[PDB]
RNA sequence: UAAGGAGCGAAGGAGGGCUAGAUUAUUGAGCAGCGAGAGGUGAAAUUUGAUGACCUGCUUAGGAGUAACAGAGGCGAAAGCGCUAGUCAAGAACGAAUCCGAUGAUCAAGGACGUAGGCUGGAGGAUCGAAGACGAUUAGAGACCGUAGUAGUUCCAGCAGUAAACGAUGCCUACGCUGUUGUGGUUAUGAGCACGGCAGAAGAGAAAUCUAGUAGGGCUUUGGGGAGAGUACGCGCGCAAGCGAUAAAUUUAAAGGAAAUUGACGGAAGAACACCACAAGGAGUGGAGUGUGCGGCUUAAUUUGACUCAACGCGGGACAGC
C-alpha cells in the first residue's frame, strides 16, 4: 500500500559506495520533528524534496 | 502426530519478592501424581531483579535463581537457589591502572543450608593527584580481605533465607564494606558477585 | 646488525615470561612481545536501534556491550594490517591506538 | 553441489542409450542467488582451471557479485561406443548419463541433451528427436525401438 | 490487551554455522529449532547472514502457531579455549525477530569463558597458509 | 673505611618447601526434551548421525590449569616464579652515637644447582600430540591442510649436563653532563640511599651505534686468513643417548668476513592518477555466407619477415605478364 513521507534535504556530506555512486544526506521530515541520515543515489541539490517509504530506517554512520 | 497438543501448562510461583507469578512450563500429560512430581520437581529457572520488582531501571544488573519444590493444582512452588551479576556488569567494571580485590567464604543458615559467597572490590584514584595509576600494595589488600570476611560473617551467618534474600535485594553488604574499609584505602564497586548453594539438608 | 634497541619486546630485568596463543593461527607468542588489540562491540548493530525502539517492552533500554582483548603474532598482525612497515626514523614513534567496535 | 543426470522413460527394443556430454544449463550463483542471464554450454571437452589449478569443464564469473562459479562433468559412462559415444549406465528403469559437480553455483535446469540409441538389433539411431516425450523407429525387419514418457 | 507470553531463544554463532532454538523458561522443553545449514545448499554459505535470516523465519512461524508473543535472547560464540567473538549471522537473527511481530524482553551474552584452560589445538607454530 | 662479618628496630616482594580449601572451563558417562543434519576449509573430501547426532536441561567422574586486572611493573645466583588461607627456615635493602678488628679480591684441581627433550623404577592418564595410518592438492608429495592416533606432556625417587643458557657485552673497585619518569624505605619536606626505564649532550668508534667516555688498578677465561675440524687416536665420566677435552696429512687467494653507499629485482607496504582503466550509459566483435591476412598439411613450386601490450587489410603485400 502507498504509505509515503516527504522530507527536505538540508545537507550533503560524502560521495560513497563502490565507484562513488551514492551521497550521504541529512533530511528533515515535513510534518514531524524527525531528522534522519540517509544515502541517496541520484544527483541531489540542497533544498530538494524526496519521498521515503520509511521514517525510521537509518544510516547511522552519517 | 502433534505431540504438542498433549501437554499441560503449570504456573510458576515464588516468595519474598513483590511479584508472585513469573510464567508457566509444559509437561506431557500423565496419569499418576507421583510421575508429575518426578517430572516437574528438580527443574530450574532464572529471573532478572527488574522483572520481579518495581524499581529503578538501573537495578537490571542482577539475576535470581529458583528450583521447583512442590505441586498444588495449577501451581508449582519454587525456592531460592542462588544469585548472580550479569556479564555486562562484571566485564565493564574492570579497568587498567587499578587493583581488583577478591574473596571466597562459606556460611550456614539457621535452616541448615550451606552457602558459598564470592565478593569483589576495586581500588580508587583520589582527586587532586597526578600519578597515572592507583594500585594497592599487596599487604594492604590482605587487610581489606580480612575485614570483608568479618562483615560477611556478621551479616549472613546463622540467619533465615527470608532474611538473606532481602539483604541481597537491598545490597546491604556492599554498602557496609564501603563504609567499613574506607580507613584502610579508598574503594569503589563493592558487590556480592555470586551466591551458590552447596549442601541442602536431608529433610522431609 | 641490531635493528631495534629493545629487541622488539618489552621484557627488562626478567629471565622468562608467560606465553599466549594467537587469535588467527594459534601459534605461541611471549606475552611481552604479542601485538594487543581492544574491542568494545554492541550486541545490537546500529542499523537495528530504530526497530529496537518499537520492539522493546521497557520504557527505555540500554543495549548490552561485549568486551574483548585479542592477541596476535607478528606474521598475523602484518598480514591483517594492524601494523605496517615504517622508515628508519618513524620506527621510534610510540602512540596508543584506538579501541575498536 | 553434485547433480546426477538421469535419462528416464519407458524403453522398448533398446540395448543402450548414449549421451553427448554437452549440456545447455541454467546456473544460479550460490553467493548472491542471482540466475545467470543466459544459459551456458557445459561440455566434457571444454578444459578450464580453477584458481588452484583444478580441471573443470566450466568457469563463469557472476556478473553481480563477481564470485567465480565452476562446474565439472564426471561421465558415468561404462564404455565408449565407437570411441565417440558415452554409453549411459543402466540403473534399474533409467540411465545414469553423468554427474555434474557445481562449486559457487547451483544447476537449476538442464535444457536438452543430444541422445543416441543403440537398438537390441545393433542399429544406431543418432541424434533422436522426441515429439511430446515420445520417440519410435521401425527397422526393415519390423523390429520396433521406442522411448515413451521421456524425462 | 493480551499479556506477554514469553519463550527463551538460544543462538549460537560460530565461523562455520548458526543454530537457533526456542524453549520454555525452564530450558527443559523445546518448541522449535533450525540452523543455517538446514536451508542452504553450499557449505560455504552456512554462516551467511542470508542463511541465518531464512532459518529464523521458520522458527518465528512455528512459535506464532504455538501461540507465543514475546522472547528473551541468550547469545554466544564457541568459547572455552577457542574463539570468543560472536560470528556473522548472530546479529541478523535478532533483527529478523523484530520484523516479525515479536516483543523483545532482555538480551544477554552468555559465552563460556575459562578462568584458566586446557591446551588449545594447533601446535607451537600454528596453522601455516 | 662511601673494607668485611655478627646483631637491633619498623616495614616490603609471582623468592622457596609443606598442610588445607576454591570460581569456571575441556572431555567421558547417566537420564529427559526435539526429530535432521553436524564437523572442517581458500574451496572441499576422509569422517560421524534414526543403536536419535547437534543444541538445551538436570546429575555425576576424573586429570591439567590459574583468563581479564597485567605494565619497557616486582622477586631470585642463574635456570626460573602469577587463585585463597595457615605454617617452617634463611636472605636483600633502609634507619641509627650496637659489637668484633683485617677476618678481604679473584680463582687451576675439587664440589653443588641447571628450561626443554631423553633414560631407570613406581603412581596416574582430562587436553594436546613425535611415530604410524588415511582423505585431499600436485608431474610427484613421502610434507604444508583436514580426520584420527601412540610414546610422551602430570606427580614421587634418581641419572644425565646440552641451548640464539643473549642485553651475543666476565668479577671486584674508581672518576665522570643534564632533563624526565618509576619501585621500596627515610625525611629540616629542601632532599637523600638502593634497584631501574627513557631522552638529549660531550667524548669515542671503520661505521651502525654506545654495557663501547677517561686510565700501566687487581685477578681468571679466551682469539690469531679460509677449509679439512670441534673431526681421528688415546684417556675420563654415563644404564644408554652421548658429553667433556683435543691433532696431523692434504688443499686454497681470498672468506654468502664486518658496516655503511648506488642500482637491479620481490610473490611488500603507502599515497596519487586515467572512458586507449573501471563503475553508470551507447555501438559492436566472438555465431552464418563472403572478402582478406596467419598457422598446419599438400606440391615441381605453393619464396619470405614479424609473435603479450608494442606479430596476423602489417612489410604503402588490391600477385593474369611485370
Ligand atoms: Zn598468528
Amino acid at each position: 500500500s502507498e504509505e509515503v513521507y516527504i522530507g527536505e534535504v538540508l545537507q550533503t556530506l560524502e560521495k560513497t559506495g563502490p565507484g562513488g555512486g551514492l551521497t550521504m544526506c541529512q533530511v528533515q521530515l515535513k510534518d514531524q520533528k524527525r531528522t534522519l541520515y540517509r544515502a541517496i543515489m541520484g544527483p541531489i541539490a540542497v533544498g530538494d524534496l524526496v519521498a521515503l517509504l520509511d521514517c525510521e530506517r537509518e544510516h547511522r554512520r552519517g | 502426530k502433534d505431540s504438542f497438543l498433549k501437554k499441560e501448562k503449570y504456573n510458576l510461583r515464588i516468595e519474598n519478592f513483590p511479584v508472585r507469578e513469573v510464567g508457566a512450563t509444559l509437561v506431557n500429560k500423565q496419569s499418576t501424581v507421583a510421575a508429575l512430581e518426578k517430572k516437574l520437581v528438580g527443574r530450574v529457572f532464572e529471573a532478572n531483579q527488574g522483572d520481579i520488582t518495581t524499581s529503578d531501571s538501573a537495578n537490571c544488573y542482577r539475576k535470581f535463581s529458583f528450583k521447583i519444590d512442590s505441586l498444588a493444582g495449577t501451581n508449582a512452588h519454587a525456592i531460592f537457589n542462588g544469585m548472580c551479576l550479569t556479564s555486562e556488569k562484571i566485564k565493564g567494571m574492570v579497568k587498567r591502572g587499578l587493583t581488583l580485590i577478591e574473596g571466597v567464604k562459606d556460611v550456614v543458615t539457621k535452616e541448615g543450608i550451606t552457602l558459598r559467597i564470592l565478593t569483589i572490590a576495586q581500588s580508587k584514584k583520589e582527586k587532586n593527584s597526578t600519578k597515572k595509576t592507583a594500585y594497592a600494595k599487596t599487604s594492604v589488600v590482605k587487610e581489606v580481605r580480612k575485614n570483608i570476611f568479618r562483615i560477611v560473617d556478621n551479616e549472613l551467618n546463622g540467619k533465615d533465607i527470608e532474611q538473606i534474600v532481602k539483604k541481597l535485594q537491598m545490597e546491604t553488604v556492599g554498602k557496609e564494606i564501603e563504609k567499613e574499609c574506607q580507613k584502610i584505602i579508598p574503594l569503589q564497586n563493592c558487590h556480592v558477585l555470586k551466591v551458590k548453594v552447596v549442601k541442602r539438608p536431608v529433610k522431609e | 646488525t641490531k635493528k631495534r634497541s629493545n629487541n622488539g619486546r618489552s621484557k627488562k630485568n626478567r629471565g622468562h615470561t608467560r606465553c599466549v596463543r594467537c587469535e588467527h593461527c594459534s601459534a605461541m607468542v611471549p606475552n611481552d612481545k604479542a601485538i594487543k588489540k581492544f574491542v568494545v562491540r554492541s550486541v545490537i548493530d546500529a542499523a537495528s536501534l530504530d526497530d529496537l525502539k518499537i520492539a522493546t517492552i521497557y520504557e527505555e533500554y540500554e543495549v548490552p556491550k561485549s568486551y574483548y582483548k585479542l592477541n596476535y603474532c607478528v606474521s598475523c598482525a602484518v598480514h591483517i594490517k594492524l601494523v605496517r612497515v615504517r622508515s628508519r626514523w618513524e620506527r621510534k614513534i610510540r602512540k596508543e591506538q584506538r579501541v575498536s567496535a | 553441489m553434485k547433480y546426477n543426470v538421469y535419462i528416464e522413460g519407458t524403453f522398448s527394443g533398446i540395448q543402450s542409450i548414449m549421451v553427448e556430454q554437452v549440456y545447455p544449463i541454467t546456473i544460479k550463483c550460490s553467493g548472491c542467488n542471482l540466475v545467470h542471464k543466459k544459459d551456458v554450454i557445459l561440455s566434457i571437452d571444454s578444459i578450464n582451471y580453477t584458481d588452484k589449478d583444478e580441471k573443470v569443464n566450466l568457469k563463469v564469473k557472476c556478473a553481480s557479485c563477481t564470485r567465480q562459479m565452476y562446474i565439472l562433468i564426471k561421465s558415468m559412462a561404462t564404455e565408449l561406443y565407437e570411441e565417440k559415444f558415452y554409453c549411459a549406465k543402466k540403473e534399474d528403469n533409467r540411465y545414469l548419463a553423468s554427474q555434474l559437480q557445481g562449486r559457487g553455483c547451483y544447476i537449476e535446469k538442464i535444457k536438452d541433451a543430444n541422445i543416441h540409441v543403440l537398438s537390441e538389433k545393433g542399429r544406431i539411431y543418432p541424434d533422436i528427436v522426441f515429439d511430446e516425450g515420445y520417440w519410435r523407429e521401425e527397422d526393415n525387419m519390423n523390429n520396433t525401438s521406442s522411448i515413451e514418457d521421456f524425462n | 490487551e493480551q499479556r506477554l507470553n514469553f519463550a527463551l531463544l538460544f543462538i549460537k554463532a560460530t565461523k562455520n554455522d548458526t543454530i537457533i532454538h526456542a524453549t520454555d523458561l525452564t530450558g527443559a522443553e523445546t518448541l522449535a529449532k533450525s540452523s543455517g545449514g538446514s536451508k542452504v545448499k553450499a557449505h560455504r554459505d552456512e554462516r551467511d547472514p542470508y542463511a541465518a535470516m531464512l532459518a529464523t523465519q521458520d522458527v518465528a512461524a512455528v512459535l506464532k502457531e504455538k501461540g507465543y508473543n514475546a522472547v528473551h535472547i541468550k547469545i554466544r560464540g564457541k568459547g572455552g579455549n577457542q574463539s570468543k567473538i560472536i560470528g556473522p549471522g548472530g546479529s541478523t537473527v535478532i533483527r529478523t525477530m523484530m520484523r516479525s511481530e515479536f516483543k523483545l524482553g532482555r538480551v544477554e551474552d552468555v559465552t563460556p569463558v575459562a578462568t584458566d584452560s586446557t591446551r588449545k589445538k594447533g601446535g607451537r607454530r600454528g596453522r601455516r597458509l
